[PDB]
């Protein structure tokens, strides 16, 4: 019940499903490409449950280095003020209970330090960790910076957005027929190196045994210095002559409505504001290809300065065109 | 006045005497793990791999079994059980107690969340390939069976009654843990460090 | 420097030589694993070979 097979779907996107794959693994350093590249939303979760956690498990740590020397016996259990002083021997001054323990690891990571739970030179082991920690946090600090600012140097890009026209036509341009769609653009920044190139996407058999399956042929664009670059600023028309050499000089009007045809278009170049490369990719099947429309003039010099006129883009008219086929017009002039 | 993980009795953190042979350092110890677990593997299974290698269509639910699979599930349901039990133990006597003592059910509670945690690891990291990570699973293993050994024998050096519920309720941990920890040692020579074949194979829909 | 992994544009382990279209052709395969496309791609066929020349010079390579 399904249509025929698409290569490429409207929105780019190229719809290809490779199996049969030597999948290596992971290797453990993916995850770190991952959350480079992550929507705002989460990295701003990541962050807060890496610090909170480190805080939490630095302070369990505590909680055992202090209980274990029997600190916590000489503080709770012993005088509170006056019958007792203090033997000096505590291994982190004055951190009685859990939550001090917690408001001990802030302090000893977040670089507080207010003072009033000193570090002694009493247990090694706490020296030891605090150098763990300290160490751990500097880490977890430098990777999360570089996170952030990583994530702010893509604050520029946001996506692709050239708008081709829905569906091409076919027409008559100097007493030869032709092929059309239309390309646009969208924001601020013109386009820079800008390229196009046009496909053909075909199953054509050979006469020597090979059948290519799904076989793509390049067919020139119009353009009077045979180069394949366009400046555009208003929309433009990127026609492409039909000719013997062409493969589309076979195709004919009624037979165009049962065909097997598929004319990608790719657009490459760069953005000035970005300085990054870019392409914008569209497929154009059979079904959504009219014949004897042309496009509508769309710009109009009004009062003051030049307009183009979204309003009717992809609008057509139709217009004369004949019935027969490339070769047919082309043929014989009688014909 | 408020939680007191040692028994809010002074003395009951007194640890003059011998350095592990008190009852709550012994909770602690048994807790640590737990608390070790969680707070290393929630980010890794949250920030999951998104990079692109080969294609998006992976067969769905690729490798559907693994190495020693079948007494997993099962096993960590029974090690949800028992600390279902332990809970339950600790909780009916509480309300006898003077204070919270909050070293009765804490732990049970942490590994509770530590053991489905534990599952939801598995299960995540296994259906996908990236069996390289599940090394660190072990370790966690390891680390709370000594734990769990470390409580036992200092019962028998205190010879708790056979018949209290209490001591024959906590004997059964450490034979799952060890039941556990063979399960995830039998899948060590697929993937592991080194000096393995580590073969290969896609498996079909 | 952690969005780059490594290559991923595959080629065959052996050519290949025929005839297409009447004539003879030299073939090879040439696959891509990334899913990420590859813009404004371009390739280059060279021989290498040991030359002569009437004056007399030889480039070796
Ligand atoms: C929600 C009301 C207060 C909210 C403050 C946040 C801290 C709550 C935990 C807490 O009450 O500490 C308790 C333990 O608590 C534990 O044992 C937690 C287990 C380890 C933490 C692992 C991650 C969770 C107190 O533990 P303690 O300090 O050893 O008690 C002796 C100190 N004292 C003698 C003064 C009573
Ligand atoms: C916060 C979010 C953190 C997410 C995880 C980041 C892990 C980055 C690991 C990068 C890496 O590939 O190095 C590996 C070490 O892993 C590690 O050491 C992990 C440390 C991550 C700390 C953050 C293996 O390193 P290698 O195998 O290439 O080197 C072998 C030469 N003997
Ligand atoms: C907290 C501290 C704020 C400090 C300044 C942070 C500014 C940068 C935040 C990025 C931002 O615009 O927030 C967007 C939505 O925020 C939110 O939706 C906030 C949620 C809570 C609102 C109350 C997430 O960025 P995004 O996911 O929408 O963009 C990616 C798709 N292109
Ligand atoms: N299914 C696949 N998935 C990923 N890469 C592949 C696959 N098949 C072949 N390759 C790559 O193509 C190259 C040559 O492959 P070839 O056509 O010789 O298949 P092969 O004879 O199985 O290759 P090899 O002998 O290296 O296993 C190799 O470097 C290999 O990495
Ligand atoms: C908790 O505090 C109570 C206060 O009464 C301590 O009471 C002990 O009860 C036994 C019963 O014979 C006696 O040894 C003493 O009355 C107390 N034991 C001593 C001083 O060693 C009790 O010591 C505290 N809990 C623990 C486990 O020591
Ligand atoms: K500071």
């Amino acid at each position: 019940r399904l249509p025929k097979a698409r290569f490429i779907a409207k929105s780019g996107a190229c719809n290809l499903a490779h199996k049969n794959i030597r999948e290596q693994g992971r290797f453990l350093q993916d995850i770190f490409t991952t959350l480079v590249d992550l929507k705002w939303r989460h990295t701003l979760v990541i962050f807060t449950m890496s610090f909170l956690c480190s805080w939490l498990l630095f302070a369990i740590m505590w909680w055992l280095v202090a209980f274990a020397h029997g600190d916590i016996y000489a503080y709770m259990e012993k005088g509170i003020t006056e019958k007792s002083g203090l033997e000096s021997a505590v291994c982190v001054t004055n951190v009685r209970s859990f939550t001090s323990a917690f408001l001990f690891s802030i302090e000893v990571q977040v670089t507080i330090g207010f003072g009033g739970r000193m570090m002694t030179e009493e247990c090694p082991l706490a020296i030891t960790v605090l150098i763990l920690q300290n160490i751990v946090g500097l880490i977890i600090n430098a990777v999360m910076l570089g996170c952030i600012f990583m994530k702010t140097a893509q604050a520029h890009r946001r996506a692709e957005t050239l708008i081709f026209s829905r569906h091409a036509v076919i027409a008559v341009r100097n007493g030869k027929l032709c092929f059309m769609f239309r390309v646009g653009d969208l924001r601020k920044s013109m386009i820079i190196s800008a390229s196009v190139r046009i496909q053909v996407v075909k199953k054509t058999t050979t006469p020597e045994g090979e059948v290519v399956p799904i076989h793509q042929q390049d067919i020139p664009v119009d353009n009077p210095i045979e180069s394949n670059n366009i400046f555009l600023v208003a929309p433009l028309i990127i026609c492409h002559v039909i000719d013997k050499r062409s493969p589309l000089y076979d195709i004919s009007a009624t037979d165009l409505v049962n065909q097997d045809l598929e004319v990608i278009v790719i657009l490459e170049g760069v953005v000035e504001t970005t300085g990054i490369t870019t392409q914008a990719r569209t497929s154009y099947i059979a079904e959504e290809i009219q014949w004897g429309h042309r496009f509508v003039s769309i710009v109009t010099e009004e009062e003051g300065v030049y307009s183009v006129d979204y309003s009717k883009f992809g609008n057509t008219v139709r217009v004369a065109a004949p019935r027969c086929s490339a070769r047919e017009l082309d043929e014989k002039p009688s014909i | 006045m408020s939680l007191s993980f040692c028994g809010n009795n002074i003395s009951s953190y007194n640890i003059y005497h011998g350095v592990l042979q008190n009852p709550c350092f012994v909770d602690a110890l048994n807790l640590v793990p737990h608390v070790f677990l969680l707070f290393i593997t929630f980010p890794i299974l949250f920030i999951g791999w998104g990079s692109q290698s080969s294609k998006v269509q992976i067969h769905h639910n690729t490798w559907l079994h693994f190495p020693g699979h079948n007494l997993r599930w099962i096993l960590t349901f029974a090690l949800l059980f028992v600390h279902v039990c332990e809970i339950a133990e600790g909780i009916v006597s509480d309300s006898q107690r003077a204070s919270r003592h909050l070293h009765l059910f804490m732990p049970a509670v942490m590994g509770f969340v530590a053991t489905t945690t534990s599952i939801v690891y598995y299960h995540n990291i296994e259906t996908s390939n990236f069996p390289k990570l599940l090394l660190a699973l072990f370790l966690y293993w390891v680390m709370a069976f000594i734990t769990k050994t470390i409580k036992l024998v200092k019962y028998w050096q205190l010879g708790w009654g056979m018949s209290d519920l209490r001591f024959c309720i906590t004997g059964v941990m450490v034979i799952l843990n060890g039941l556990l920890m063979a399960v995830e040692i039998n899948v060590i020579r697929v993937r592991r460090y080194v000096f393995f074949m580590n073969p290969q194979k896609v498996k079909p829909p």
